[PDB]
């Protein structure tokens, strides 16, 4: 009943800025958490997004930490991915998550069942 | 920050297959959010197991997982023909960030 | 058989109640159970693993300092600063020089100065905590069988080994011949975990108490921490010399590992190096036993004409031990043993392998027996070709009830309140001693604690003296349970 | 340092023997009474300033044993 | 063990400081009062043993510090 | 007295008397430490072996 | 100036060549040619022996364990005569003299 | 139902190294020792063995000190036995031998049916 | 370094012959192990006779074995041609070391 759909990428460049949507409805979006994370084909799932919620918080990931900037939005119920200076590796497929927050309004304690549903897939690639 | 499971392993359909991870002191021997996604070649992945062991609505009650204290196994019984999926792992540390494993291949002859 | 030769083990006589008994067995005693019926068995701990363990706090043995850079500044201008004072792996200590215009400063006053040293250990200690789950008990059980060459028989397969956990049930064995036997345990409540931190040095091992553990004045680390650098209490495993009032310098303060080994004076040794095997404490064990078949009804007697093949041999605690075998036909059957004085009448000195038996071959059977405390008789068989063998057991008139008064009162020093889980059901008696051993045996734990072998014996000379001299009769009162009672156990600590 | 608050009492003692039973049951004993034959001056002086403070016998006597076993 | 007899009072020493001066100075009175707030029992007995014999208060502070220094 | 790179002054009667094996100073080759007894301890766990 | 070390203590030893030797409890002490090879430590215990052990008689027999004592750190202390001890003095007077 | 073989090996050089095996069946290996005995051809057996057990422990043979090694595997439960620098004496036939060790895991005394099951053996020669 | 069984024994197949073993107190003048091996002209022995008297199961109930002292002797009750083989010692001495028989054989006809 939960379906997350996406926005596609045609063809970037490395140095140029790349950019990502979910389109996510059938729930509730204001009170949820969004992550986004990268597949090379094969390989690690490079947990890419951060901790989103009601404000828009962050999570610093070390990797993707000085390179990387992201919003979201309350009134199209979706959440928004751009990575700046692309690079060679950077070529891969991306997907979505849903977690839910604390009633408080905070969320760094996660729930036990994270990751309940996923994106589609919308691939990128370098010229 | 990465985990360290088998690349291939094989299995007739009948007998069981077993997966472990050897995660630190911190994401996997020390805390219960320990997780399983398979990935077919043409699907997103989906949520296979929760906390350690439970298993959400959907998959049809075969796989069982558990924490033997550094390791964490993923057994399979009673396999089929359409279960050649990428079966990774998963584990939120102790700072606060996600770690995932590299990749499983699974097939049957 | 397996029992007989260890030192210090302890028989109980009594299924009494229903058809259970309370027993307490340590790693080094071995407790023989015996009834009316109901054939005896010989029970000790072998082994107890904890499965799964976590490390607590890492400690810091050994040292080496490298990069040594200082920072001295004029005086009253401030205080020294230092690029390498923002990191914590370097130890800092600031401190005065004096200063003219031969240091090229002014003001001919005392300066300030600060010496950096990066600090790298060489030499982990750690601790590991584990929960009273996930450790598994190994318990051992060996009916005398009087099977051949298996007595003192601390090896071979010849008992049931079963593992109890607080995971596990009431874990049943079948030992074959006799029955099934059932061990409802209590494996959480005698070694009391979570105040112990089971310690490895280098190759070796300890059982340590955790507020112990946790305040040593060594350089520490926590537990889980992957790039073990940022050492926490580097104050103590570094000296700063300041001879005189000139420049300063450092210098690391040697290895711990012999001034540790003199620390754990006092606690007891574990083995860590495959598997957190532990060899201490007890486990108490309510043992029921009602079905446990005999293994020897049902056959006939003898027809006599044995042959013994081993010379009769008493062990400690007076009860000998020989070993017999059947000459004849019909080989499946008792054995007409009894013990029995000068002029041949009274029946006096009892079994302790109770139905002895022929188990169906030319195989020699090991019969123990406790005879009394003089001459005896020990007749092995019936009229055409019995032995008469003579035997005289050493002293054991009033001595051996004073002496199982002095080892039952040092199974209460050892054991604390468990001692009184030796019996079954008392009730009455038993279970409202149990209760106020509880709470002078309380009341003595938040007191005498930290108290040395010397110290112990002192206060028992102090409340003694105390007693020996007040008024109102309280003499009974200040020399009876406590002005007498802690010096016994000024004595027999320190095992 | 580490090596003094020994382990001693802590519970935790059974049957087994531990790391220094008997070469640290008389290490105490056999100090204080070498420290005593290299220094004699303050098992006098701490006799006469015992047996001026606490007038009974056993007062001196323990203000005695008490003076002498703190110094090392 | 070795650690202990710590070369301490035998003269020898002069303006320039020694091996451990303001570490070794302090530590025999840091151990002996975590010693207390980690036993308080032998304290409180330890107080009441003082108290109990000892005629003037001078005789039972004496008898209590010596009775609370003797344990590590 | 010399420790590894280190070096202190003690007095005598205080230097005769640590416990810990000790040779006499002027020799070749050990293989007569005197009161070895403090540097190693024997362990007899339950009787059995040591 | 000259020192000459009077003696010298070990501050980390190793033990190799560990050997034992048990008795019978009614035979008396055991005896090893280790024992009286003053580079072994030793000392007399006992342990309980039986049927189980090869041995008899249901007692306490001795037993010895040796073990050759080898030293790899060292603590000499050196001494001096009250002759041959050379101070050094400097001598100077307050002359107006820059630096 | 309890089985112990070896592996032969038959010519070796004076003054090389000879390696011989023991591959175990029919029990848990860790729990029970491994001896070794010489037979030189047609006259008294000898004792080569070192008491191995869980652990690795040995017994300093004195006729057999500084010239052979020994040494254990725990997974393939397999005993291996090192004679480096051997004669023409030194060349024999090599069985291996089965004690049971103590509950601790400390095989000092050894049981009264020492030796239970032998392997086939193993023939050397030299030239 | 050994034991003095004799070279060779022999006997009619039916009457008792006995091979004993000399030896000093530090194996067999103290302590009970000393046990009995025989081996066949084929390969490797096989245990045949326990610490002094007692025998593993399968042994023919006609092999026993005494001690008197500094000495222990191993008789066959009922020969029969089965039993020519290489009957040989062990022992456990005081020190922890095992010494052998010097080597008795047997002949029959
Ligand atoms: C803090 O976060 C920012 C985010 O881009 C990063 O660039 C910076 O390196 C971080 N600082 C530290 C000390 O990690
Ligand atoms: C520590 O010393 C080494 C060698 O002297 C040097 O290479 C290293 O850079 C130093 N560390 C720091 C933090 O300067
Ligand atoms: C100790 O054993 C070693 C084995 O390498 C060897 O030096 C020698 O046989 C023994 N040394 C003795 C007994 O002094």
């Amino acid at each position: 009943e939960v379906q997350l759909v996406e926005s596609g990428a045609e063809v970037k460049k490395p140095g140029a800025s790349v950019k990502v949507s979910c389109k996510a409805s059938g729930y509730t979006f204001t009170s949820y958490a969004m992550h986004w994370v990268r597949q090379a084909p094969g390989q690690r799932l490079e947990w890419m997004g951060w901790i989103n919620a009601g404000n828009g918080n962050t999570k610093y990931s070390q990797k993707f930490q000085d390179r990387v900037t992201i919003t979201r939005d309350t009134s199209a119920s979706t959440a928004y991915m751009e990575l700046s200076s692309l690079r060679s590796e950077d070529t891969a497929i991306y997907y979505c998550a849903r977690d839910k927050v604390d009633d408080y309004g905070d969320y760094w304690f996660p729930t036990l069942w994270y990751f309940d549903y996923w994106g589609q897939g919308t691939l990128v690639t370098v010229s | 920050s990465a985990l360290t499971q088998p690349a291939s392993v094989s299995g007739s359909p009948g007998q069981s297959i077993t997966i472990s991870c050897t995660g630190t002191s911190s994401d996997v021997g020390g805390f219960n959010y320990v997780s399983w996604f398979q990935q077919h070649p043409g699907k997103a992945p989906k949520l296979m197991l929760y906390d350690v062991t439970s298993r959400p609505s959907g998959v049809s009650s075969r796989f069982s997982g558990s924490k033997s204290g550094n390791t964490a196994s993923l057994t399979i019984s009673g396999l089929q023909a359409e279960d050649e999926a990428d079966y990774y792992c998963s584990s939120h540390t102790s700072r606060g960030t996600w770690v995932f494993g590299g990749g499983t291949k699974l097939t049957v002859l | 058989m397996r029992c007989i030769g260890i030192s210090n083990r302890d028989f109980v006589e009594g299924v009494s109640g229903g058809s259970w008994v309370d027993i307490v067995l340590e790693h080094g005693s071995c407790v023989t159970t015996m009834a009316k019926n109901k054939p005896t068995l010989d029970f000790e701990l072998i082994e107890t693993e904890a499965k799964q363990p976590a490390t607590l706090r890492k400690y810091c043995i050994e040292a080496k300092l490298t990069n040594t850079t200082t920072d001295s500044r004029c005086p009253t201008q401030g205080e020294p600063s230092l690029n390498e004072e923002q990191d914590k792996r370097f130890v800092c200590k600031h401190s005065m020089v004096d200063r003219g215009w031969g240091n090229g400063c002014g003001l001919f006053g005392k300066g300030g100065i600060v010496t950096c040293a990066m600090f790298t250990c060489k030499k982990n200690m750690k601790g590991k905590v584990v929960q009273p789950e996930n450790l598994e008990y190994t318990i051992v059980i060996t009916p005398h069988s009087g099977e051949e060459h298996a007595v003192g028989n601390d090896t071979g397969k010849h008992g049931k080994e079963i593992k109890i956990t607080p995971q596990s049930s009431i874990t049943e064995a079948e030992l074959t011949g006799y029955g099934t036997v059932t061990m409802e345990c209590s494996p959480r409540t005698g070694l009391d975990f979570n105040e112990m931190v089971l310690l490895q040095m280098e190759n070796k091992a300890w059982l340590v108490h955790r507020q112990w553990f946790l305040d040593l004045p060594l350089p520490w680390l926590p537990g889980a921490d992957t790039q073990g650098s940022n050492w926490i209490q580097k104050e103590t495993l570094v000296t700063f010399k300041n001879p005189h009032a000139k420049k300063q310098d450092v210098v690391v303060l040697g290895s711990q590992e012999g001034a540790m080994h003199t620390a754990l004076t006092g606690a007891t040794e574990i083995q860590m190096s495959s598997g957190n095997l532990l060899f201490t404490g007890h486990l108490k064990c309510r043992l029921r036993m009602d079905k446990l078949q005999l293994k020897g009804m049902s056959y006939s007697m003898c027809t006599g004409k044995f042959k013994v093949v081993k010379e009769i041999a008493e062990t400690q605690h007076g009860t000998i031990v020989i070993r017999v075998q059947y000459e004849g036909d019909g080989s499946p059957c008792k054995i007409p043993f009894e013990i029995m004085d000068l002029e041949k009448r009274h029946v006096l000195g009892r079994l302790i392998t109770v139905n002895p038996i022929v188990t169906e071959k030319d195989s020699p059977v090991n019969i123990e027996a406790e005879p009394p405390f003089g001459d005896s008789y020990i007749i092995i068989g019936v009229e055409p070709g019995q032995l008469k063998l003579n035997w005289f057991k050493k002293g054991s008139s009033i001595g051996q009830m004073i002496e199982t008064t002095m080892r039952g009162a040092k199974r209460m020093a050892i054991l604390g309140d468990t001692a009184w889980d030796f019996g079954s059901l008392g009730g009455v008696f038993t279970s409202i001693g149990k209760a106020l051993h509880q709470v002078f045996g309380a009341i003595y734990g938040a007191a005498f604690s930290g108290v040395s072998w010397i110290m112990k014996i002192l206060i028992g000379v102090i409340i003694t003296w105390i007693g020996m001299n007040s008024r109102s009769t309280s003499l009974s009162v200040s020399l009876v349970l406590v002005g007498v009672v802690t010096l016994y156990l000024g004595v027999m600590v320190q095992a | 340092s580490v090596a003094l608050v020994p382990h001693v009492g802590m519970g935790l003692e059974t049957r087994t023997e531990t790391w220094m039973s008997s070469e640290g049951a008389w290490k105490h004993a056999q100090r204080i009474e070498t420290w005593i034959l290299r220094h004699p001056g303050f098992t006098i002086m701490a006799a006469i300033l015992a047996y001026t403070i606490g007038t009974t016998h056993f007062q001196r006597a323990l203000i005695f044993i008490l003076l002498t076993a703190v110094a090392p």
